[PDB]
């Protein structure tokens, strides 16, 4: 995976440039969010459980039909796949806020999902929705900077399946 | 020996040949289209169900 460190590194190797002021500038804006970011990633994983079941509960609440049969969350077995997914999702966009960068999202997440989950039959748009119930229950856990933070990785997961 | 006895009478039916069933065999045609549609009914409600729900 590649971090924002990393990332910046990455840019300067493939022009074969030492750093400059602009390098130098990005590596400081990363290192002077790092102990928010520590916060927050400690704040989610010490409430995780009960950021899935708000927002599942959010989710299935705003659509009934998919925990009724016929829906795709509908089988104590597809309900704990669907909960389980919330919960991978949660917390990756944890990894990420802190890395600092959507890499980890592509390459452990995003690269193959939006085909499995058309091969399984589960709806894209549904999971959308769950992410962003995710959205909103972090965000109010964690606070102004920390949830425009993890916005950003939550809207990049929604981005990724829609 | 001088009674008449009689052995060789002729039979009741005509020495034609087999009337054609063309109608019949349509009718039987249109039987079977009914008792095919009872069935189709039922595997068409079966095409008509959702595609991933098992």
């Amino acid at each position: 995976m590649q971090d924002a460190i990393t990332s910046v590194i990455n840019t300067y190797d493939v022009q074969g440039k030492y750093f400059d002021t602009s390098a130098f500038d990005k590596l400081k804006a990363y290192y002077a969010t790092g102990e928010l970011r520590v916060r927050a990633a400690g704040t989610i994983s010490a409430n995780a459980a009960t950021i899935i079941k708000e927002a599942s509960a959010k989710l299935f609440s705003n659509q009934p039909d998919l925990v009724r049969p016929g829906g795709n969350a509908y089988t104590t077995r597809r309900y704990a796949a669907c909960v389980r997914d919330m919960d991978y999702f949660l917390r990756y966009a944890t990894y990420a806020m802190l890395a600092g960068d959507t890499s980890i999202l592509d390459e452990r997440v995003l690269n193959g999902l939006k085909e499995t989950y058309n091969s399984l039959g589960v709806p894209i748009s549904s999971t959308v929705q769950g992410i962003q119930a995710m959205k909103e229950v972090t965000g109010s856990l964690v606070g102004s900077g920390a949830a425009k933070e993890m916005g950003v990785y939550f809207d990049y997961l929604s981005s990724g399946l829609s | 020996m001088q009674p008449i006895i009689l052995r060789t009478l002729s039979a009741r039916r005509p020495v034609q040949g087999r009337p054609n069933l063309e109608t019949y065999t349509s009718e039987v045609e249109r039987w079977k289209a009914i008792a095919q549609t009872q069935y189709a009914l039922e595997l068409a409600k079966e095409m008509s169900r959702p595609a991933l729900r098992t």
